[PDB]
């Protein structure tokens, strides 16, 4: 099978029964079965969650330029209420729908068919499907057949788990959007790349500042902002 | 049979190479006895492992000072410092908090020690088979081996095991070192690293001045 | 060992000990506690 | 091999001429096991081959820019004048770096799973139809060998490129050692012999180190050091 080092040997633990298995696990961290499905509900959730992320972000660095999506939790828009406080509303509702989605993705992982019934209209039923692949209402369309799709999916979220943690950790040492980073270093692409800014040798370290404040002010909370690792970068 | 410490010298016959880590090394016979022996390796695990936590402990924060991003006090003046910016949180109730749940722990490991297995009844809020323990000095299960690195394969159980073990005894010696580069040259670790990379042929322990007394 | 720790449990050896502990405990009371005569604090 | 390093001595049981260029010689025995030799074989036959790229670059260099030590090629001044891009198209050295870092990055991992598993990346990975025949470790061929030179004697063809390698890694320490010790370019340092042989030899700069300490390239201060002790 395709491996992600050809001409080597895959783990045991690995067949190639799953999607976009490439027989990449050098830990070992999949070996034992029932944490091998685990993390693959991990990986696909996680997968789901980054592609939503970075659609997000680059859309909305394209719509308005003017917001940085690090700090667009500051200038985001309040619809409901009219105080400062309203965002507490906002979390509580989002915790108690995601509890509520959340529990019913996770009973259906530890019990697979428990939660294909809607708990409210009793003729609306989700038909019978594989762990993580909920299909039914949720896949009223499927353009193809499903294990090449299954690879599409697992490989474009693995390429926007990637593009997320760039997005983030550009942000911090650049203080500007993913587009903006790609115009910079499409200007001058010797001197814009890690290796240029960063130096590292026995005499002496060049580390570049991030740019992000260390501490916000959000209506009096004084929202802690610490540079991810900031002391180990290169 | 295996490789062990002193080359040519038979190994220590009570060591059999069974346990990880095993170079045959015991010329006081200390571990002759099979139930002091397992004392000893959940001695030897426990300093290993306080040693790796503690040396990372002290060397991540002391590289993160020296590159200018932060100002975390040196390891021998942490005590000092968190003592003079908290005023409201008493030396001795930090101690009592830390005596209290070092106790419960470690009177759990010492009752398993004792009686293998017998922490895995449930008596600590319904756990039963994460308590169970693998091995003396291993515990694993779910909770303290969370990602199964211990229950996919023998080989790569045992390779992690001298890891653990290689890596425990080098932060043993790497704490030993920090204890005397400090007694010696009162700077942190990564300080006087730094000095030894600005110019390793005058900054040696023969430069110091309390390795060597005499003047020379 | 198992000699070694014998040796060690026999009589002079844990007198020494048993001793070496209760002389300690008393001149360390003694020092943390300098000159008492009464049961009163 | 037949002709050995030194007469009267004897080859060991595992040197009796598998490779080209054995002439018995392992003092020191760290070809006695077999993975360990073939892994030697594979350090030799790259370190000889990068050996004589560098006598070759160094020896042209000097005939087409003799003003330019070799040594100190490395500074950003002595770079040619080319546009790197930018504001002023300006080197940068991280960019430089980052280039080779990723290319060689790609073809020494590939060179790596050659030398682990024979035949196991012969294909290209992209293209399934080209792909590199491999007759042996270290010699892969195919579009690495073009036009065909290996389809005669292929022992003697071998033992000319690893003997010339040698004399290319010999060469290569003593224009470091040269360059070390008297400050210049190897073709200046033969010509500085030719002209005064006793008053211009190994006895005369051996004790001085004409290298500086350090250097100051763009922002940042390399160390540097000579081969050995000199003042
Ligand atoms: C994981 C999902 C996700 C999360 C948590 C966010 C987060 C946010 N977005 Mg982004 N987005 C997300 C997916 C997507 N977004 C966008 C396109 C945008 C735009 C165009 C904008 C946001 C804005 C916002 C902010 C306010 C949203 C709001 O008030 O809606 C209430 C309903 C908030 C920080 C707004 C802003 O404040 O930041 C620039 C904004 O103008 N998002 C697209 C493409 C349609 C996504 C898919
Ligand atoms: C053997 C393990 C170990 C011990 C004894 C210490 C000891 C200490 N650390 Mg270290 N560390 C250790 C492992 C590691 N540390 C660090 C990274 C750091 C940093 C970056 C800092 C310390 C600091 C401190 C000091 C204050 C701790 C504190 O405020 O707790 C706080 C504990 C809580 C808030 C409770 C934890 C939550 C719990 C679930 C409830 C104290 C001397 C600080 C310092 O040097 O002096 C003030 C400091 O800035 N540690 C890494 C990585 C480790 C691995
Ligand atoms: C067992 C690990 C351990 C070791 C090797 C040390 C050793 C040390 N303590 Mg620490 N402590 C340790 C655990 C703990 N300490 C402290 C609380 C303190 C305080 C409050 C202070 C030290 C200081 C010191 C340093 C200087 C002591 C001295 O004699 O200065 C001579 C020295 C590095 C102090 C020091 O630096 O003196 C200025 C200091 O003020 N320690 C606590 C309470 C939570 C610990 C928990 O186990
Ligand atoms: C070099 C470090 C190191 C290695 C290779 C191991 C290896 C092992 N540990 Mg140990 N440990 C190590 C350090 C430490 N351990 C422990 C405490 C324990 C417990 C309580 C248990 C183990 C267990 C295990 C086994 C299974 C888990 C595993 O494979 O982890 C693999 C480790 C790595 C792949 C390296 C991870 C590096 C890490 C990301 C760096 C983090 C640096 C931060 C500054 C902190 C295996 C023998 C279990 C058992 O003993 O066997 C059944 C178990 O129950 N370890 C502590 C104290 C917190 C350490 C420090
Ligand atoms: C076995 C008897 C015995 C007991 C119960 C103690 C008890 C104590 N000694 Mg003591 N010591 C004892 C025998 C001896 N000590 C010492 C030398 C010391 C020193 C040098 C110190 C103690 C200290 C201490 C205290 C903290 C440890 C604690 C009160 C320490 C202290 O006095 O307070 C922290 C301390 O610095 N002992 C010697 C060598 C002569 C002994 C024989
Ligand atoms: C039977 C005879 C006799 C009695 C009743 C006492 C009684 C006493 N002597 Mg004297 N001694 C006696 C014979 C001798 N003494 C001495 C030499 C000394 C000296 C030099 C000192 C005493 C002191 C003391 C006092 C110790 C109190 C104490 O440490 O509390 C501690 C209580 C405990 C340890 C109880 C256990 C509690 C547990 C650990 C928890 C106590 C009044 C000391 C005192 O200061 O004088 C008044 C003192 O400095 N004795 C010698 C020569 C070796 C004796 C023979
Ligand atoms: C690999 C072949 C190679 C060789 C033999 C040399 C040789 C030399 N270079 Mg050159 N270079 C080489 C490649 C490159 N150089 C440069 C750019 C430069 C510059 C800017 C300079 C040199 C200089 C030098 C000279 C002094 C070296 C020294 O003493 O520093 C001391 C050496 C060290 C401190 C260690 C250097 C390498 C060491 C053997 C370890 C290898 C590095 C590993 C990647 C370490 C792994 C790091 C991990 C932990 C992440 C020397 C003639 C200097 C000079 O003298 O010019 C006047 C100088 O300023 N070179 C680039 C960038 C395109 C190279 C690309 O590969
Ligand atoms: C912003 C990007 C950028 C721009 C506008 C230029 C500009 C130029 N460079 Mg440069 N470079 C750039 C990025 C980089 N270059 C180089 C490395 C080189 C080299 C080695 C050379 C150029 C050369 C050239 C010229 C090639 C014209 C031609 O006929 O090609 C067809 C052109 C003026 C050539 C030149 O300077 O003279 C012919 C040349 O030899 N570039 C690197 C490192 C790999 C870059 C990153
Ligand atoms: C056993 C041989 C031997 C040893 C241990 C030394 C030791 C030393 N010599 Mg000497 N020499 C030796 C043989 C010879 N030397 C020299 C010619 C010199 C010179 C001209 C100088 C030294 C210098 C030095 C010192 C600096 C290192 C150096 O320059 O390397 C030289 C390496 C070799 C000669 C390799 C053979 C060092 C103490 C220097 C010194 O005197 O002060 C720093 C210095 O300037 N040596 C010749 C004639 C070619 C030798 C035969
Ligand atoms: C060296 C060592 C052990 C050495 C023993 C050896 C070699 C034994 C060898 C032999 O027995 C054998 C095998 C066989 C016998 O026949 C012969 C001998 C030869 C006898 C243990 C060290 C072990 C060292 C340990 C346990 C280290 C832990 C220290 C901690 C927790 C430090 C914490 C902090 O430093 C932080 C993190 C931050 C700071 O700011 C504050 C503080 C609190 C100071």
């Amino acid at each position: 099978r395709a491996l992600w080092l050809p001409g080597g040997d895959a783990p045991a633990h690995l067949d190639g029964s799953l999607p976009g298995d490439f027989g990449f696990d050098p830990l070992g961290l999949g070996a034992d079965p029932e944490r091998l499905a685990w993390f693959a509900e991990s990986e696909r959730v996680h997968a789901r969650w980054a592609m939503l992320a970075v659609a997000g972000i680059a859309v909305q660095e394209v719509v308005r330029p003017d917001v940085f999506w690090y700090e667009a939790a500051l200038k985001s828009p309040m619809p409901f209420g009219n105080s400062p406080a309203a965002i507490l509303g906002l979390v509580a509702f989002e915790l108690f729908a995601m509890h509520f989605v959340e529990v019913r993705r996770a009973y259906d992982f530890k019990n697979p068919g428990s939660q294909d019934q809607d708990p409210i209209f009793s003729n609306n039923k989700l038909p019978k499907h594989e762990v993580g692949y909920p299909g039914g209402i949720f896949a009223p369309v499927i353009p193809g057949d499903l294990a090449e799709l299954k690879l599409k999916e697992i490989k474009n979220g693995r390429l926007a788990m990637l593009a997320f943690a760039g997005f983030v950790m550009q942000a911090q040492v650049t203080g500007k959007g993913p587009l903006a980073s790609l115009g910079d270093h499409l200007s001058n692409p010797i001197g814009t790349t890690i290796f240029s800014k960063a130096v590292v040798i026995p005499g002496q370290a060049i580390v570049p500042p991030c740019m992000i404040p260390s501490s916000v002010e959000y209506h009096g909370i004084t929202i802690p902002t610490p540079c991810f690792l900031s002391g180990l970068w290169p | 049979d295996r490789q062990v410490w002193f080359p040519g010298n038979a190994p220590a016959p009570h060591l059999d190479g069974s346990l990880p880590g095993d170079f045959g090394f015991d010329p006081l016979s200390l571990g002759s006895d099979p139930q002091l022996l397992k004392w000893f390796q959940q001695a030897e695990l426990v300093h290993g492992r306080t040693a790796m936590t503690a040396v990372a402990g002290i060397l991540f924060p002391a590289v993160a000072t020296k590159a200018g991003v932060v100002n975390i006090p040196q390891w021998y003046d942490a005590g000092s410092v968190w003592v003079q910016n908290n005023p409201n949180f008493p030396f001795a109730a930090l101690l009592f908090i830390q005596i209290i749940l070092t106790g419960w722990v470690e009177t759990k490991r010492w009752l398993d020690f004792k009686n293998p297995g017998s922490q895995a009844d449930g008596s600590f809020l319904g756990v039963t088979d994460d308590f169970k323990g693998v091995a003396n000095g291993y515990p694993g299960g779910k909770l303290f081996d969370p990602f199964g690195l211990s229950r996919g394969s023998e080989g790569q159980l045992q390779k992690y095991q001298e890891n653990e073990i290689k890596n425990g005894r080098l932060a043993m010696v790497a704490f030993l070192g920090f204890i005397a580069q400090h007694a010696a040259t009162g700077k942190g670790p990564i300080d006087n690293l730094a000095d030894h990379l600005a110019n390793p042929t005058a900054v040696t322990f023969a430069t110091n001045g309390v390795s060597l007394p005499f003047v020379h | 060992m198992k000699n070694f720790t014998t040796y060690l449990s026999t009589a002079p050896v844990v007198a020494l000990i048993w001793f070496t502990f209760t002389a300690g405990l008393l001149i360390e009371i003694n020092r943390f506690f300098p000159d008492p005569l009464v049961f009163s604090f | 091999g037949r002709r050995l390093w030194a007469p009267g001595v004897e080859a060991p049981s595992y040197l009796n001429g598998e490779l080209a260029g054995d002439y018995g010689w392992d003092p020191l025995g760290l070809g006695a096991k077999p993975e360990a030799l073939k892994w030697y074989r594979q350090a030799e036959l790259v370190h000889a081959r990068w050996a004589m790229l560098a006598v070759a670059g160094i020896l042209a260099q000097e005939i087409v820019k003799p003003g330019v030590f070799f040594y100190n090629a490395g500074l950003p001044e002595n770079l040619p004048g080319i546009n790197f891009g930018g504001p002023e198209g300006k080197v940068n050295l991280g960019g430089l770096l980052a280039w080779e870092f990723l290319l060689f990055h790609w073809v020494e991992v590939r060179r790596w799973q050659d030398i682990k598993k024979k035949d196991s990346v012969n294909q290209d990975p992209i293209f399934k139809g080209n792909k590199v025949p491999n007759p042996e470790l270290g010699y892969p061929g195919g579009i690495f060998d073009p036009f065909g030179f290996s389809k005669g004697n292929f022992k003697e063809v071998q033992t000319k490129e690893i003997k010339n390698g040698r004399l290319a890694m010999v060469a290569f320490v003593g224009f470091i050692i040269q360059a070390q010790a008297t400050g210049q370019g190897p073709l200046a340092n033969l010509g500085a012999h030719l002209a005064n042989p006793f008053g211009n030899n190994i006895t005369k700069n051996i004790g001085t180190c004409a290298i500086p300490s350090s250097v100051d390239v763009q922002g940042i201060t390399i160390p540097l050091t000579c081969l050995w002790p000199g003042h």
